[PDB]
């Protein structure tokens, strides 16, 4: 299968109340790997899978003066960012940045990605090509001036064609045994009475990894997307994700209505029903 | 493994 | 500055079953600014010691947080996650329901 590695960076300033706080985190897939957080007592990169536990003490090492070096860069970033703004002092501000990149299943080079975000919108990405930017406003075109003369694209395109996917490939390697099964989802239907007159169908999706997943009702095999309530796709804190499908249905017509389920982790797509 | 940030905006 | 207000789901790691222990668990998503206080409340009061995972955010930058804890769920027993927010004018509080 493909897969994807991302870095994830978040500054939030603070005016009055110290430096920034600096809190990043590491994911493979849907996998929450590492996490790094300026406020904790003598900050380190700590691991939070059990596969990245076995990398040195050179490498926590590495990690955690990469994540100090990131929060003292991003304070000054922050600086930087009221000026071009014309901001006062006075507020807290946020600075975002993701990077990393997906693999096919060979293991190749699909995509690299980084960008940034100030206040929540697009400030400078790394166009597909690793080579070119893309700046959101006058603000971001000088920084795109300062980072074309500093050839900074050329590092970040030797870093993701690289590094990323060779690590990449290494934890996928460590970690298979859950980086690369796909637990599928439970399924069941419950029905709910609103009146005597009609009652809901919850079609349910528990304990599924990864977070990808097809959720729908038919009604006489014709798809009930306008009348469906889909919930977002939510944690269960225990490394899988839920789901749930709902449609109202008129008391005695429940025969009529079948929920399809696609997943990687199913042997093949499902279509459920009510049993009552 | 991560990258250096070097440069500033 | 563009703001956007937290969605909610209140739910459980597993399907409840009263007097079996499980997790109680808010996800707040879809917000910005990242600043947001949430509390889980057992029969109106606020539950000790929650944890909650670290901040990070999804493709369009919005934040998401997941709040949790052990919990036993009773027939009588209410639950609910209290959200406040920037963009709240008051707190907002999503009941527990098991059947969602």
């Amino acid at each position: 299968g493909s897969h994807s590695m991302r870095y994830f960076h978040t500054s939030v300033s603070r005016p009055g109340r110290g430096e920034p706080r600096f809190i990043t985190v590491g994911y493979v897939d849907d996998t929450l790997f590492v996490r790094f957080d300026s406020d904790a007592a003598s900050p380190r990169e700590e691991p939070r899978a059990p596969w990245i536990e076995q990398e040195g003490p050179e490498y926590w090492d590495r990690e955690t003066q990469i994540c100090k070096a990131k929060a003292q860069t991003d304070r000054e970033d922050l600086r930087t960012l009221l000026r071009y703004y014309n901001q006062s002092e006075a507020g807290s501000h946020t600075l975002q940045n993701m990077y990393g990149c997906d693999v096919g299943p060979d293991g190749r080079l699909l995509r690299g990605y980084h960008q940034d975000a100030y206040d929540g919108k697009d400030y400078i990405a790394l166009n597909e090509d690793l080579s070119s930017w893309t700046a959101a406003d006058t603000a971001a075109q000088i920084t795109q001036r300062k980072w074309e003369a500093a050839r900074v694209a050329e590092q970040l395109r030797a870093y993701l064609e690289g590094e990323c996917v060779e690590w990449l490939r290494r934890y996928l390697e460590n970690g298979k045994e859950t980086l690369q099964r796909a637990d599928p989802p439970k399924t069941h239907v419950t029905h709910h009475p609103i009146s005597d007159h009609e009652a809901t169908l919850r079609c349910w999706a528990l304990g599924f990894y990864p977070a990808e997943i097809t959720l729908t009702w038919q009604r006489d095999g014709e798809d009930q997307t306008q009348d469906t309530e889909l919930v977002e796709t939510r944690p269960a804190g225990d490394r899988t994700f839920q789901k749930w499908a709902a449609v109202v249905v008129p008391s005695g017509e429940e025969q009529r209505y079948t929920c399809h389920v696609q997943h990687e982790g199913l042997p093949k797509p499902l279509t459920l029903r009510w049993e009552p | 493994r991560r990258r250096w940030r070097r440069l500033t905006v | 500055m563009i703001q956007r207000t937290p969605k909610i789901q209140v739910y459980s790691r597993h399907p409840a079953e009263n007097g079996k222990s499980n997790f109680l668990n808010c996800y707040v998503s879809g917000f910005h600014p990242s600043d947001i206080e949430v509390d889980l409340l057992k029969n109106g009061e606020r539950i000790e010691k929650v944890e909650h995972s670290d901040l990070s955010f999804s493709k369009d930058w919005s934040f998401y947080l997941l709040y949790y804890t052990e919990f036993t769920p009773t027939e009588k027993d209410e639950y609910a996650c209290r959200v406040n927010h920037v963009t709240l004018s008051q707190p907002k509080i999503v009941k527990w329901d098991r059947d969602m």
